[PDB]
């Protein structure tokens, strides 16, 4: 006769059993309880026993009961079905209140109303002390630059000191698995008092080489971070092309005496060489190894064919592996690497760029038109440069520091001169060029110009983009050196 | 008003910046109806337990919800309405059982609930249990329990009063 | 395999071709190089220089 | 069924140029580069259109051991007959790895000789010859009807999974009327999840639950003398079941019903791989790893034919745990068709 | 043994169920799928169906799977809870390999991140006119603060209403976009060139009737484009709270001549009242039936979707969203005037120096213990922000001012030691 085979689950553990498929249960879930006790007794488990009123009887995963007075088949019960046997005080406990509800914009809308999770407030919590050690440092050089005394230079060794161990003992995995956030936040941090401490050490009212020391150490703690963590390879990148600049400034500022005017100028030519060797370095930078040539090998034909990366699931509990294609996966990863490094070079010379076109302080009455000059023809390759960029940030790098070139000029004449001229030209400048930037946004994409005219505007960017040498010899008057030494 | 569903029968709801909806009940019945304050994403502003007395004896839960502390839960469903209906048919479908029978009320009824409430006066009390037996025997000609249940710093904490004519 | 050694003219310039291809890749996310406005404004930097060169040498003579 | 088609492509020629000779067009060349680099790249595109057609094709025919859950509309598709089916009748997944691709690189006529080879057309087309060869991550198979029997050599829990996802395979794609299955072993409470399946359901014997289950504790215990009146194999370069015996009960008897050259129409997989079965290296598909990955000889991709004579990387095995196994055995055992 | 109540949810309908909680998933994925889809039949609705390969999940409602091998109780899911029963795609397919390192390259960063395009474009414009635009007032200000000029007014005048009409006509003409935002970004950055116009009209050296004039005309005209718009409504209600608090001082300065520590500390108390007030206000403010322009939650459940009726889900979700911005408009300019006006009270210079520390002490606790009362995130951000502010400004005025060692080191002890305590909890 026909018999249906199902999985009963009790006491946590499963047994099949053999069911008539044709008799009600209630005739045979009594000799069912001694089959399962039995079963539990040859595993070793405490039986199944009663306890207060009611009665043994099946239910679906769900809870529902099945109707004690029909047979399995025609509750459609089917073999492979899990029942599981319970004792229940009474025969009603069905909860019959389905509803209507989207699920995909209840499975959304939790994840961006929830509250407060500990997890950001520890990363809140690390942001904020931070900004307290930042502002500490800065107060302590303050203080350093104020009022020359011995006494500022220990104590931000010791914040310093204990903010970093404290940092590198969240890095050390003892606290931290999936936040590395916590860490890099309070690493970074804690660098800054060192630094301030460094040149503080150092005699004289300011940091005695005007400070080198201290750029010098945040730029190598900077790059061995990066060496060693390899993160946040934009951030300390930014900072590095900025700690190196300022080196360079300060070495040659204590070792020759020269002007300030010349520092700025000689910076900023090295700004403008290195945002066309930004790519290259950003290449170089990541690990990118352009393929070795063949110097006088013959064979060419190499059918090695090469193994598989077995991928192991994270969780480590024995999942299938999966497979990666090769070695050349990280070709990958030493490309998001290179967008970050050349992200932090584009902002680490947009900040350097700006600060020395800062250079320009008197009205434009003698000779100072030629650094005017000078910042209008770095706008115009800067604005122009944005082409050859792609992604949004880079872009818009460039095109907030082309503006911000003009933002900085024109504060520095109005506040520094007293014409109401001047202040007219700035705050004209100021309401004109970003809105002629924003008609040219919304106008060019939607309209199609000749293709003469594209070659005009294609040549702007090389037209202008020459003539600042010369300019940047005559603002260090090296011609006039020559024509008199 | 009146709102239908998926669900089995209509659920008469009263609006004023908020929602009022009660459950008829028909003999000491369990004191954790609190457990269905809250349900699994609906949050209930409070369950009152309303027992008159006159002779005729009538009993009611009445619930309360703020739409504003369920934006997540409502925008999920078809309709602010059909949320507290559906909280409603799911405490009324869990008392209905052993002995006494629940249904939501309908609107006209709701309004005839008012009414025997009404019918044309002591202080609270603190400590509740097991006096609310002997709280129902002085003499009168009507008798209005009230237990108030609401939600408490992630519990349930629970106050009571009642009058009396 | 690899390590210092000696190296041809078409093995430099293949070198550089690939240096510029990657730099485009980079900056642009394209390959196709019917022109690159790299090599004409590295150029420009170029010409530059030169031209500073040469005021350089011409403020030497006179006065 | 997603269709897949043949091709045969020519690589481009390499550039030349001759060496420059002593003393007592950069242009130019840099423009022939990036136009070969651009043919280059318009045939690995096309290489990835057709690596994406076969790619669809296979998980289509073999799906993961772990999504058949799925137990209906696609289940037991396979048919008997010595055509079109008999291109996947015999054959089951066994883990994923490489596999040649559908289209052909010819051979570039007209390479220059290797001093007038430039050298980064010369190192591209090089690249591109090792690299595009072969399709990554795509399913590995095992055709039961070509050997006698497959040995699987490792740890224990890896050649269980490796056995469970076979059996899972088979069960799925397979109907009953087509393919049974037998397992041999000394360790019953590992293999109590098989009881499900209908495969392992004898015709001739029944009982309470139906037909008897055909799981034996000693390769002596065998009532099934049916299955042992036939002749040794002849390679298929069909029997109506064919049978698939498992074993893992390590008897010194089996070399009397098993010659060198086992029986028509039935294949074995030992477990626990020992001297007896391990008497061929084109059988053995070795654990290596401890991660799963496979070893065995190379064999070719449309006739199974042992390619080489050297055991070299083959496929990273579908471990499959009990839970899952136990899961579509339920799942199975539902259907009666 | 333990059962938790959890209701699952597929296929549109949520169901209440009671899983045994400690069988694995894996046992109870199967015969949960057909006790679902036979609930559905019985409905009427469309039953699960599998699609291609892949394999069934029960997923957390925050989307993430749970493990087959695991039971309920082992990855800590609770009564009451809710589960998602989702049919995965099978995810695994071959591996694409682009052995040309230049080409890799650039198919990898093409694939992976965003390009510029013009509607990135014209936000940036928009953003840098806007910055353009404030600098320009803000250095008319300046002009007019150290020059008794009269011709700043007409420049701050002229670039004002070129802006405002711009903005006005690109809001008119361009509404048909979340991209109207940029004109948006173009009022509010031309309001404040009208209020320095406005303010500098203010004969005489400068002082608290420009400041009266300015801050009243523009928070006047930020309580008019809440009126008009309803877009930007949380930023407005921060600068209209920014300007009550800054007319309230002009007019206390010149109805009456009021001392600056009186004004700074009647602020003070009225923020701290404010603080109260805000959660209940930010409901009235629900109701002012400004026009109705979703913002970005509410636009991306419009998506998704078509005091009965979708109408009544629409109203609610739309006051809510409107109440939560409000809410938190008025922390963050109540968090500005906290901190600005307990930067002005202490001074070390000052015989009653210590009192201002102790209001500073109190507050500081007071913000942190109302930090734990508001369940949004950003507001209790902001609470414990301007907390920490409040001591940050305290500790770098007495730092800058007074020049002494002993309060230097002190400022720079705790400015590092109190946020390291925050970091503990």
């Amino acid at each position: 006769p026909q018999a249906a085979v199902v999985a009963i689950m009790a006491a946590d553990v499963q047994i099949a059993v053999v069911l008539d498929a044709h008799a009600p249960i209630s005739v045979m879930i009594d000799p069912l309880l001694k089959v399962v006790n039995t079963r539990l007794r040859e595993l070793g488990v405490a039986p199944l026993e009663a306890k207060g009123r009611g009665r043994w009887m099946l239910c679906l995963v769900d809870g529902t009961p099945l109707r004690p007075n029909l047979s399995l088949t025609e509750q459609e019960v089917y073999d492979g079905d899990r029942l599981w046997l319970k004792f229940l005080e009474d025969t009603e406990h069905r909860s019959e209140v389905i509803e209507h509800i989207s699920t995909a914009v209840a499975t959304n809308l939790s994840k961006r109303f929830a509250p407060i999770d500990p997890v950001v407030a520890v990363q809140v919590g690390a942001t904020m002390v931070a900004v307290g050690v930042l502002l500490g440092s800065a107060l302590l050089g303050w203080w350093r630059w104020q009022h020359e005394s011995w006494l500022p230079a220990p104590f931000a060794a010791v914040i310093a000191v204990l903010v970093l161990t404290v940092a590198t003992m969240i890095l050390a995995r003892s606290k931290t698995v999936p936040d590395r956030r916590v860490g890099d936040i309070l690493l970074l941090s804690g660098l800054v008092p060192l630094a301030v401490a460094i040149a503080a050490t150092a005699p004289g009212p300011v940091g005695a080489p005007h400070a080198v020391l201290g750029f010098g150490v945040f730029g190598v703690a900077a790059m061995l971070v990066m060496r060693f963590t390899g993160r946040r390879l934009g951030v300390y990148t930014a900072l590095v092309t900025l700690c190196a600049a300022a080196t360079a400034a300060g070495l040659a500022r204590m070792v020759l005496l020269t002007s300030a005017v010349t520092l700025l100028t000689c910076v900023l030519l090295a700004c403008v060489l290195m945002y066309h060797g930004a790519p290259a370095l950003s290449r170089w930078l990541s690990g990118i190894r352009l393929p070795v040539f063949p110097s006088a090998t013959s064979r060419w034909v190499f059918e090695a064919r090469p193994d598989l990366p077995t991928t192991v699931v994270v969780s480590g509990g024995g999942q299938p592996t999966l497979e990666g294609p090769a070695s050349v996966r990280d070709v990958l990863l030493r490309a998001e690497r290179a967008r970050s490094f050349l992200t932090g070079l584009l902002v680490g010379l947009g900040v350097l760029t700006v600060v020395c076109l800062a250079g320009l302080c008197d009205p434009h009455a003698g000779r100072r038109w030629l650094p005017l000059l000078l910042a209008a023809f770095t706008f115009g390759f800067l604005i122009l440069r944005g082409r050859s960029y792609v992604d949004r940030w880079q872009a818009i790098t460039l095109a907030a520091t082309a503006v911000l070139i003009i933002a900085a000029v024109a504060v520095r004449y109005v506040l520094v001169s007293g014409s109401p001229a001047v202040l007219s030209a700035g705050v004209a400048v100021l309401v004109l060029l970003p809105a002629a930037g924003l008609t040219a946004a919304a106008v060019v994409p939607n309209t199609i110009y000749s293709p003469l005219f594209r070659k005009i505007v294609e040549w702007i960017e090389y037209l202008c983009l020459m003539p600042i040498f010369p300019l940047a010899l005559w603002l260090m008057n090296v011609y006039e050196a020559i024509r008199y030494r | 008003d009146h709102q239908r569903r998926f669900g089995h029968d209509v659920v008469g709801i009263r609006e004023y910046q908020g929602q009022l909806v009660a459950v008829v009940t028909v003999w000491l019945p369990v004191e954790a109806v609190a457990a269905r304050l809250r349900q699994f994403d609906v949050r209930l502003d409070a369950i009152d337990i309303v027992s008159v007395g006159t002779d005729e004896h009538h009993t009611w839960l009445v619930l309360r919800m703020d739409p504003q502390r369920n934006v997540a839960a409502v925008a999920a469903r078809d309709s602010v309405a059909a949320t507290l209906a559906a909280a409603t048919e799911r405490l009324a479908h869990d008392l209905n059982g052993r002995r006494w029978t629940a249904r939501p009320l309908t609107s006209s009824e709701i309004d005839d609930m008012d009414a025997t409430v009404l019918a044309g006066w002591v202080s609270p009390r603190d400590i509740t249990s097991e006096t609310l037996e002997r709280l129902w025997l002085p003499d009168t000609e009507a008798t209005a329990v009230t237990v108030r249940l609401r939600p408490r710093h992630g519990g349930v904490e629970v106050s009571a009063w009642v009058r009396y004519h | 395999g690899y390590g210092l050694g000696l190296s041809t003219r078409t093995q430099v310039t293949g070198y550089q071709f690939l240096a510029r291809r990657t730099a485009m890749a980079l900056t642009r996310w394209r390959v196709r190089m019917e022109v690159e406005p790299g090599r004409r404004q590295v150029l420009a930097v170029v010409a530059s220089v030169s031209a500073a060169g040469v005021i350089c040498l011409g403020a030497l003579l006179w006065s | 069924a997603p269709v897949v088609k043949p091709e045969n492509i020519v690589l481009p020629t390499p550039l030349s140029v001759p060496p420059p000779e002593g003393k007592p067009s950069r242009p130019k060349l840099d423009a022939m580069r990036a136009q070969f680099m651009l043919m280059l790249d318009m045939l690995r595109e096309t290489a990835q259109e057709s690596a994406d057609s076969m790619d669809a094709n296979y998980r289509w025919f073999h799906p993961a051991p772990t999504t058949l859950a799925a137990a209906v509309g696609s289940s037991r598709m396979w048919e008997r007959q010595p055509d079109g089916k008999d291109l996947n009748f015999g054959v089951v997944r066994v883990g994923v790895g490489m596999t040649r691709p559908e289209v052909t690189w010819g051979e570039p006529q007209n390479m220059p000789t290797d001093i007038e080879l430039e050298p980064v057309t010369g190192k591209a087309l090089q690249e591109f010859g090792r690299y595009q060869s072969v399709v990554y991550n795509l399913p590995k198979m095992v055709s039961l009807l070509v050997e006698p029997w497959y040995s699987l050599v490792g740890e224990r829990e890896q050649v269980l999974g490796l056995t469970r996802a076979i059996i899972c395979q088979l069960a799925f794609s397979h109907g009953p009327d087509h393919v049974q299955m037998i397992v041999v072993t000394s360790d019953p409470d590992r293999w109590d999840w098989v009881k499900w399946i209908p495969h392992f359901g004898d015709p001739r014997r029944r009982d309470a639950a139906g037909n008897a289950r055909m799981v034996y504790t000693s390769v002596r215990e065998f009532a099934t003398e049916q299955a042992e009146l036939f002749a040794g194999r002849g390679s298929f370069t069909t029997p109506t079941p064919h049978h698939v015996i498992i074993s893992d009960i390590e008897d010194p008897q089996w070399e009397y019903v098993i010659s060198s050259e086992g029986v028509d129409g039935v294949t074995f997989f030992d477990l626990t791989g020992s001297p007896l079965w391990t008497g061929a290296p084109q059988r053995v598909l070795r654990f290596t790893d401890s991660a799963g990955v496979i070893e065995t000889l190379p064999r070719d991709r449309d006739t199974w034919m042992v390619i080489d004579d050297n055991a070299w990387f083959f496929a990273l095995a579908d471990q499959m745990s009990e839970a899952d196994a136990e899961q579509f055995a339920h799942q199975m055992a539902h259907w009666r068709l």
